[PDB]
């Protein structure tokens, strides 16, 4: 359904099958029954991270995420973006697994694979709000999994319904700004390893509110209100990266949204914003049904 | 800033 790796989806070797907790996941589960802000991930706490990175000039493109041991996703805005004349073919890039720096190269514990093809969701709406944001990269050859790589689960409906919840919790992870950027600024720019944030799903009512771009169901928003205090955010270069929960049924890690969009970075009264996986999940069944898991 | 990687995956 998304390719080798989907059966053990979700469960971390250096966790969940150590029968270890990592250090703040119990907060996510503790809203279901009760990066700007963020801290340094734990070393194998997201072994589905990805990283996109451009072969020529060598750079950070984008968060991604690994779903199978062939198949990667991201953000459709991430690969093809119009407006700042960004239009990626599988040749450019290359992904980056089982990272934690952001900047050195990690042998024997990252795997740099190149792509085979890439797919963009046929109406994903870049001229207006990036409706649709979501796409896949599947790897030249699968990847090997290790303690640092292993793919998330996609949310199935059940699960979906259960946690897809105003004020339920959601873990988001990259190598993004650590703030707001505009100008050349000795203060902190971006991380020296992957960081991670823990942000509430915020209420339609409210994410439409809080901005003048169109919202649709494709897309829901995360992040504390002004007057909960906490603060916490995705910023530019977490693109592409995933909103995960972790489901209270089978303890397995399942990506519930794509880092797509927001206005400036942990701004109070602004939310960011992320592409509705389970929604568009059906469009991922396809390409990969499609182009073989 | 990013410390080059090997050239076999840049080919
Ligand atoms: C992504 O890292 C960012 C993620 C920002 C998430 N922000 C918060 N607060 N959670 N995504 C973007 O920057 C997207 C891409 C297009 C513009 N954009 C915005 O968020 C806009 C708002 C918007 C939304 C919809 C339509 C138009 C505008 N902020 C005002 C990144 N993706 C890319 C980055 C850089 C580049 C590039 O080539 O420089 C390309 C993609 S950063
Ligand atoms: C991106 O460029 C490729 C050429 O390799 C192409 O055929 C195409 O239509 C692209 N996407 C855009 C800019 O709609
Ligand atoms: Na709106
Ligand atoms: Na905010």
């Amino acid at each position: 359904t998304f390719g080798s790796g989907e059966a053990d989806c979700g469960l971390r070797p250096l966790f969940e099958k150590k029968s270890l907790e990592d250090k703040t996941e119990r907060e996510l589960l503790e809203s279901y029954i009760d990066i700007v802000e963020g801290s340094d991930a734990e070393i194998g706490m997201s072994p589905w991270q990805v990283m996109l990175f451009r072969k020529s000039p060598q750079e950070l493109l984008c968060g991604a995420s690994l779903i199978s041991d062939r198949w990667v996703l991201t953000a459709a805005h991430c690969l093809l973006y119009p407006p700042w004349d960004k239009n990626f073919t599988e040749n450019d890039l290359l992904v980056r697994i089982g990272k934690h720096s952001r900047t050195r190269y990690e042998r024997n514990i990252e795997k740099i694979s190149m792509l085979e093809k890439i797919y963009i969701h046929p109406r994903y709406n870049w001229r207006e709000n990036l409706d649709r944001d979501i796409a896949l990269m599947k790897l030249k050859k699968p990847v090997a999994f290790s303690d640092y790589i292993h793919p998330v689960c996609l949310p199935d409906r059940e699960t979906a319904a259960s946690l897809l919840q105003a004020g339920y919790k959601g873990r988001v992870t990259g190598w993004g700004n650590l703030k707001e950027t505009w100008t050349a600024n000795v203060g902190k720019g971006q991380p020296s390893v992957l960081q991670v944030v823990n942000l509430p799903i915020v209420e339609r009512p409210v994410c439409k509110d809080s901005t003048r771009i169109r919202i649709t169901d494709n897309m829901f928003c995360a992040g504390y209100k002004p007057d909960e205090g906490k603060r916490g955010d995705a910023c530019e270069g977490d693109s592409g990266g995933p909103f995960v929960m972790k489901s209270p049924f089978n303890n397995r890690w399942y990506q519930m949204g794509i880092v797509s969009w927001g206005e400036g970075c942990d701004r109070d009264g602004k939310y960011g914003f992320y592409t509705h996986v389970f929604r568009l999940k059906k469009w991922i069944q396809k390409v990969i049904d499609q182009f073989g898991e | 800033d990013f410390e080059e990687i090997p050239e076999e995956y840049l080919q």
